[PDB]
DNA sequence: CAGCGAGAGAGAG
DNA sequence: CTCTCTCTCGCTGACCTCTCGAT
RNA sequence: AUCGAGAGG
């Protein structure tokens, strides 16, 4: 429904698999820097550090997850309000902070919701993809393949009309209103 | 590469192939109109010009 | 092999072992980070019985390793062999006891 | 029938085996230039047309159009068009050869005019096709 | 020939009967590993050779 | 003898009924189906309305629902007539499909309007031979 | 009515089905010898049963007369050579 | 999230054999991974069975 | 194959195919003779690029 | 043309049909397959290049 | 290796040692919280684990057709239904020990005769 | 497209027997084999030229022009 | 897809 | 300190033959 | 021409 174009989200595990200071890091679509998990999640609004990590994991048993995310957490006990939190986001004040709420909202998991107020939701699936990057390191889980048919999708031929439909659709009402602008009297 | 290490080259010709038994090893079975395109400058000798008149 | 030398699976048993670079972590089970107010008494009843086997004998806390006996029978160290390397790489920085 | 290969009964081809009717449809269209010039489908003319295509136009009617049934092999122009040229050999050749290894009685001509107007020619030329040594079964 | 391919069928069962008596010995985990050699690994060789000796 | 279940020569007869309903190419059709019948005006009521404002006020165009032609040409200096594939093969002119959008414009403080013509695939619902008996398509002179 | 569904390949994940419907059919021996050996499905729940294995082939492969008791590859050759092999493409 | 999954499961594939649920929307659940996506994705071959 | 059951390491599953050419082969049998097929073809191309590389 | 083999001199011999035509034997060197393969023809135009090829 | 936090805001308790009395007990850094620590480990690590052998059981699991069922049964309910699967942990080096579910009474008996760790 | 005269091995005429053939397993539901029998085709190349074959000129013939 | 290559970059002399 | 061995992000390349389309 | 697509070994 929105532009058809991408954005990616990567959420990555520092270090190699035997080092210290393993920490979970997350791409903001038009940030330089890869801001830690407990940042995001503090600029998010899920301040309580014990919360994040239930966003992050889903169950109380298991140990050895949420060892790997502290860490992480001390990284996050340095910044404990969401203003600072947006406020080291990207490079270059309120407007900076600004900044990092309108990236939140629209670049950062847009197809959930692109909506304000639905910042709950998109901490939850960070969470999730979080979870599952340490199911992948924990060996518990393996990695996901590219391969399967069922993450193929094969466009069919009223689809790829539609996309140069919608392009040649829009070219011909910028054409319209460059006509409209150029002439005042008709 | 395309030109000065390889070039294509006057003179030749390509077939779909099939074998005889009866045919030598050696030699090549042509077809007739292959032969027929294809020529080889031969300078004219005393041995050769009642041949190469009727060739002709 | 060397020369003159065949049939000597152990010889071979042994060189495997010398070759092969054999990590604590290649044999340890677990790595857990005690506290232990006292060096004499510790909490752990198994410590405690380790502490009775040596009358001989710094930080309340403790790192305890937890090594499988059967990586370590396939490998040529003894424990007490482990936990020598241990001691001279340490430096005498850090103190070790070894379970028998 | 060695390395793959195969004998076939002549006998059985000569009774129609295997035999193909091959049609081939060449197209041709009067080209506008504009501001009131375009190519004109006639037979050439070879005074007026220069660098002419080497094959007979006598299989070729004075509309630049082949019949149906004429037969045309090699360098036969199966479609005669002239394109005006900015006096002598005022038109240049804009015929339209057959393909030298065809041999081809023709089976029909469509002329028609496209959505612009110009002039559209589609001939179909008929061969049969008969089991010749080497061909792929 | 058809006493021939009962043959051929009671070899193909005697290699699947030994391939479950492997998979069995696995699950019970009593196996010996080769050295630097995972347990599935080992028995990955040993179904393959299996298989093929028996199609051999 | 209904409640007996099926065997294997069975499961041809449900195939059977499966590609009398379907046919072979049936996802290509549907997909253009679908296509036409919906993603238009999908297509034109995102960014319907496209407006520019000096209050010193705004102009405003809306789009109301598209409208696609049974396919036919106009030859230029000739009528608007029906086009049919096969005359459209012979003619080397493109299956094409008149695209009209009914236009709301409105200043705030006209007929249908024909956006472009539009490729048909052959045996879509909008093309005629899908509705055409075998005998029309004979006629039609497109293979049955 | 319910009695046929369609399956992603997702959903094929979380489905098990069974080739033939004699299979699902309660088994409790003598057999021809020259029919292929089969496994005995082993399976004790199917979701669904595929309408026949045939299906899996594509239209040229559908074409080929016993690809079954030939090696696949000759079987791929054909699909491609068949696309090649003269025919009555159409009565128009 | 939801509970009861199996309930609601049963539910939802008597209502695509219906058809108010759409016959090719496809719902996937997988038990051990506690998880049930939906799509209504286009794009996905679906084989009938 | 959605047919087998799930975690079956038995031969029939991984592929082994019991039964001739002269036999017939079921279905799971032709679809695992397809995949290594395929493997095979892609194996001939691709790795003939790779070779003509080396060679030049 | 992976080897000096592959390009051979033949003796010509002018044959009725259209198919280039070799000995069955010649086929090995060439990795000819008489099914659909399409072999090529040149010719030499000097009697220093026709002797180059008949003598080695 | 259990981790706490502070009741009241629930940010992640820090270890600390008093050491008059040389007993661990933990601080919250947000609030001025401290507790006695009930275990005295501060940290865990298994360089190997058997955790994951048994991921995710469900009752609904017994439900699944995928996953096959046994001809064993368990000794604990003696129930005769039972569901099999091969270790969940995927791992470089793995065992194939099978791992055997009850349908009733929730039982999860090993294959491996060696090893009866939970 | 048509009937062909003659079975392409022999060259026996099979142009003769066609149409009889159809109205033959038409007439009295016969079977093809005993219909093929009763036109002499006993050679079963001459039976293949009549089996195989289908008569497209009718679908040609449909066509209007 | 190394890579071998200039260009850093702590680093163990 | 430093000049060096360690660690970089680059570029760089990877058998003919035959149709057919478009521009 | 250029670009693409298909095909044969
Ligand atoms: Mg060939
Ligand atoms: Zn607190
Ligand atoms: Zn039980
Ligand atoms: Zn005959």
């Amino acid at each position: 429904k929105g532009s058809r174009f991408i954005s990616t989200l990567q959420v990555k595990l520092y270090g190699r698999e035997g080092s210290s200071a393993r920490t979970i890091k997350a791409t903001l679509p038009y940030i330089k820097q890869d801001i830690p998990i407990v940042i995001i999640f503090r600029a998010l609004g899920i301040i309580p550090d014990g919360e994040i990590l239930e966003h992050i994991c889903y169950d109380v048993n298991d140990w050895q997850m949420l060892e790997m995310l502290k860490p992480c957490v001390e990284d996050g006990f340095v910044i404990q309000d969401r203003e600072t939190a947006l406020d080291f986001i990207g490079r270059r004040k309120e407007k900076r902070i600004q900044y990092a709420k309108d990236i939140l909202q629209k670049e950062f998991l847009p197809h959930i919701t692109q909506l304000e107020g639905f910042e709950s939701r998109k901490a939850f699936f960070l969470g999730y993809m979080i979870n599952r990057l340490l199911l992948c390191a924990l060996d518990r889980k393996d990695q996901d393949d590219r391969d399967h048919f069922g993450k193929k999708r094969l466009d069919l031929a009223g689809p790829l009309l539609a996309q140069l439909f919608k392009t040649l659709f829009k070219k011909l009402t910028k054409d319209i209103f460059r006509y409209m602008q150029r002439t005042v009297e008709e | 590469r395309g030109n000065l290490m390889g070039k294509r080259v006057d003179f030749s010709a390509r077939t779909v192939i099939s074998g005889d038994p009866n045919l030598e090893l050696d030699q090549v079975g042509v077809p007739k109109s292959i032969a027929k395109t294809l020529t080889y400058p031969e300078v004219v000798t005393p041995y050769n010009i009642d041949r190469l008149t009727q060739l002709v | 092999l060397e020369p003159g030398h065949a049939a000597d699976q152990e010889q071979a048993k042994l060189i495997r072992s010398a070759i092969e670079h054999t990590t604590l972590k290649s044999v340890t089970i677990a790595s857990e980070i005690y506290y232990d107010p006292d060096p004499r008494s510790t909490v752990i009843p198994e410590d405690e019985e380790i502490i009775q086997l040596h009358f001989s004998l710094q930080s309340p806390w403790l790192l305890r390793l937890e090594l499988d006996r059967a990586a370590m029978n396939d490998k040529d160290l003894t424990m007490g062999q482990v936990g020598e390397r241990i001691k001279q790489t340490f430096k005498n920085d850090l103190f070790v006891i070894w379970s028998e | 029938n060695q390395e793959d290969s195969m004998i076939m009964n002549q006998s059985s081809i000569d009774r129609g085996l295997f035999r193909s009717l091959f049609f081939r449809s060449y197209m041709d269209q009067e080209k506008k230039y504009g501001m009131s010039i375009t190519e004109t489908f006639e037979k050439p003319q070879r005074t007026n047309t220069l660098r002419m295509k080497h094959g007979t136009y006598d299989k070729l009617d004075d509309d630049g159009l082949i019949a149906p049934g004429v037969r045309v092999s090699g360098e036969d122009v199966i479609i005669g068009k002239t394109t005006p040229i900015s006096a002598y050999h005022s038109k240049r050749d804009a015929s339209t050869p057959l393909r030298s290894t065809e041999n081809g009685i023709v089976d029909q001509v469509l002329v028609t005019t496209n959505q612009d107007g110009l002039k559209f020619v589609k001939v179909r030329v008929r061969t049969t096709k008969i089991p010749q040594i080497g061909d792929k079964f | 020939d058809g006493p021939t391919m009962r043959e051929i069928t009671e070899t193909i069962a005697e290699a699947k009967k030994k391939v479950l008596d492997v998979t069995k010995e696995a699950q019970a985990n009593l196996l010996t590993a080769k050295h630097g050699m995972t347990l599935r690994e080992s028995f990955e060789d040993n179904v393959v050779r299996f298989l093929n000796e028996a199609r051999d | 003898d209904e409640s007996a279940p099926i065997t294997a020569e069975d499961s041809w007869a449900v195939i059977s009924a499966f590609f009398r309903e379907k046919g072979l190419v049936s996802q290509q059709l549907d997909s253009f189906n679908q296509f036409v019948d919906y993603t238009l005006q999908d297509i034109i009521c995102e960014d319907s309305t496209l407006i520019l404002e000096q209050l010193a006020r705004k102009y405003e165009i809306s789009f109301g629902k598209i409208y696609v032609t049974k396919p036919m040409v106009n030859e230029s200096d000739g009528v608007t007539h029906a086009l049919y594939p096969q005359e459209a093969r012979l003619r080397n002119l493109t299956y094409s499909s008149g695209l009209f959008v009914d236009v709301k414009k409105r200043t705030y403080e006209s007929g249908k309007v024909f956006i472009g013509r539009l490729p048909i695939m052959l045996r879509s619902k909008n093309c005629y031979l899908s509705e055409a008996t075998e005998s029309d398509l004979y006629k039609l002179k497109e293979c049955p | 009515e319910g009695l046929v569904e369609y399956i992603d390949a997702e959903e094929e994940e979380s489905i098990l089905i069974a080739m033939q419907p004699e299979d699902l059919e309660p088994a409790e021996l003598d057999v021809d010898p020259a029919k292929r050996i089969r496994v005995s499905h082993h399976a004790t729940t199917f979701t669904h049963c595929e309408i026949h294995p045939s299906m899996i082939l594509g239209v040229a492969a559908s074409i080929i007369p016993f690809p079954d008791h030939n090696q696949s590859p000759r079987n791929t050759y054909q699909s491609a050579m068949g696309k090649q092999a003269m025919g009555v493409f159409l009565t128009n | 999230v939801h509970r009861n999954p199996a309930r609601l499961m049963e539910t939802l594939r008597t209502l695509r054999r219906k058809g108010d649920i759409n016959p090719e929307v496809s719902m996937i659940r997988d038990i051990r991974e506690k998880e049930l996506k939906i799509f209504t994705d286009a794009g996905r071959v679906y084989r009938p069975l | 194959l959605p047919h087998f059951s799930k975690d079956d390491y038995s031969p029939e599953s991984k592929g082994f195919v019991e039964n001739s050419y002269l036999r017939g082969l079921t279905p799971q049998e032709f679809f695992f003779h397809a995949m290594g097929g395929r493997e095979g073809l892609i194996d001939t191309a691709v790795k003939t690029a790779e070779t003509g590389y080396i060679q030049r | 043309s992976l080897h000096k083999m592959s390009m051979m001199a033949h003796r010509v011999k002018v044959i009725p049909y259209s198919t280039f035509r070799l000995n069955l034997s010649v086929t090995s060197p060439y990795n000819a397959d008489f099914d659909g393969d399409e072999m090529n023809l040149h010719v030499p135009q000097s009697e220093e290049t026709r002797a180059e090829l008949s003598q080695l | 290796t259990t981790f706490r936090f502070c009741r009241d805001c629930n940010n992640m308790l820090y270890p600390r040692e008093d050491k008059e009395n040389n007993r661990l007990l933990f601080e919250c850094r947000t609030c001025s919280y401290v507790e006695e620590a009930g275990s005295p480990l501060v940290y865990r690590h298994e360089l190997i684990t058997n955790i994951g052998e048994t991921a995710g059981v469900v009752q609904d699991i017994g439900s699944d057709p995928t996953l096959p069922r046994s001809d064993r049964e368990c000794p604990k309910c003696h129930s005769r239904e039972n569901v099999f699967f091969q270790s969940q942990q995927r791992r470089k080096d793995t065992s194939m020990v099978l791992f055997f579910v009850c349908l009733s009474c929730s039982h999860i008996f090993t294959s491996d005769q060696k090893n009866k760790r939970t | 497209m048509i009937v062909p005269v003659r079975c392409f091995s022999c060259g026996k005429v099979v142009g003769d027997k066609w149409e009889s053939y159809l109205n033959l397993l038409q007439e009295d539901e016969l079977d093809e084999g005993t219909a093929l029998s009763r036109l002499g085709l006993k050679r079963y190349c001459c039976r293949r030229m009549i089996l195989t074959h289908v008569d497209l000129i009718e679908k040609f013939l449909r066509y209007n022009p």
